[PDB]
């Protein structure tokens, strides 16, 4: 879940 | 009786969050792969949903309490509830007059048949529109619409959640706000809260049906290649 | 002397393959995420390249001998050579007059600065344009342009290739066709074949530089999410 | 390489 993690800061 | 300060600022920061993550002009839609009317509509609706996932994350990050959860629980809630938040937020563009989602012009007016051209069937779409009509007929306040999405987001009965006590607590506090709002600020809302909770149950079966048809879609490479990395990640089965 | 039947039908099926996979009207570009002038051009150029990858696979499938290779070698050749075939085929839209790629109208006219807005730098782009100018100055025949791409595709010195004997054999037969074509059908092409082989070496260092900057791009989730599944798979490091 | 495999038939 690389994307989601980044988007959640 | 009346609402407390704390219930008030929960409402305030929630409504503010929806405004920051929902554009009533739908001006970003020109940035998507254009709509085409096999599975001609899939690129556009995939771009549309991906965009919407991003907006849902923005909203969730501003729900009081969500940010304090573990990253894992944040993901687990976001993964399971996303499509329901999408369905919930999409009511704002749904029109009872033509049974469609109107999003700026005729290119971005979406009828049921358009979603059919995205790889989905009437087994999903007819309870979907059925859901949208009933929800629209409730004529929710902006406070109630925004609370409902936050209620749904913080549901503790999702696959993958760990701290089901802390998440049930946040949701309960949110529910308290809603019950109080309807009682105090919504005339003739004597039964509205019950109807709203029922709408959450409908989303669960809508979620299930979509997940089935998406799983069909995602297993075929010629179709999954038309999705976006974000969509694949959020609706994907990785842990 | 003259060309044999077999060399002739290799040329025929190759030229036919390029025609089937290259649209001189560039009419499919309206289906991409529109160009925007941080990294505003990335969605469009990602859609553009992904589309191009698909076309390269179509071309490769019609290269005589490629289909008979193992699926693994087919992938290994496709993965390593893709961006070079893209660079090779893109010469058809490159103009010496404005040092840009003109692809239909002003929206799809791409100058160097546009690619800068896709996450790439002058360390890639200035040898790129340098390469495009030299290649265009050769004024290749359609037969020579199409052979060169097939030469490049069947290069045996790629990471991952297994049957380096069978692939070197197909490439050598293709090279024989080219040498013969220039000698017989290209007046004043006394030195052209040497120049063309050199252009393959340039692509290798262009490939390397792109792979570095792409690896930078792909490691940042906010950027990698703007790519396509196909791009991520082909340029990705999985085995 | 699911996509590539499919595209190569
Ligand atoms: C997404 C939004 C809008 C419409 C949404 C809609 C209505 C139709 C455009 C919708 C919502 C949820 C599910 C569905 C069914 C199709 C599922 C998505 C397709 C994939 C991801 C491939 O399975 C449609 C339009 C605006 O209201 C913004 C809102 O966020
Ligand atoms: C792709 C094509 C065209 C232009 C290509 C071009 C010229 C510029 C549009 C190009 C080609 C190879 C590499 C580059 C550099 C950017 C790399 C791609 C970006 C990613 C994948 C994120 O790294 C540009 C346009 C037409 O000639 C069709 C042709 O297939």
């Amino acid at each position: 879940h690389k994307i989601l993690h980044r988007l959640l800061q | 009786h009346m609402l407390s300060d704390e219930q008030m600022q929960i409402i305030n920061s929630l409504v503010e969050a929806h405004h920051k993550t929902y554009d009533d002009s739908y001006s970003d839609f020109v940035r998507f792969r254009p709509p085409v009317r096999r599975l001609s509509m899939l690129p556009h609706l995939a771009d549309l949903v991906s965009y919407s996932i991003q907006k849902v994350i923005g909203f969730a990050k501003m729900i009081p309490g969500f940010r304090d959860l573990t990253a894992e629980d944040q993901i687990a809630l976001l993964k399971s509830s996303a499509i329901e938040i999408i369905m919930l937020r999409s009511n704002q563009s749904f029109s009872l007059e033509d049974m469609s989602w109107s999003c700026g012009g005729p290119d971005f007016k979406y009828c049921i048949n358009d979603v059919t051209k995205a790889g989905h069937t009437l087994e999903l779409l007819e309870p979907l529109v059925k859901f949208q009509v009933g929800l629209k007929k409730l004529k929710l306040h902006e406070e109630e619409h925004v609370l409902l999405m936050a209620i749904c987001l913080l549901s503790p009965d999702r696959p993958g959640v760990q701290d089901h006590v802390r998440i049930e607590a946040l949701q309960d506090r949110l529910c308290d706000v809603l019950q109080a709002y309807i009682r105090i600020q919504h005339p003739g809302g004597r039964l509205l809260y019950a109807k709203m909770i029922q709408k959450l149950a409908d989303l669960r079966s809508l979620n299930e049906e979509h997940s089935k048809q998406y799983r069909s879609l995602s297993f075929q490479p010629e179709h999954s290649m038309q999705l976006t990395p974000l969509v694949l990640e959020v609706f994907g089965s990785e842990v």
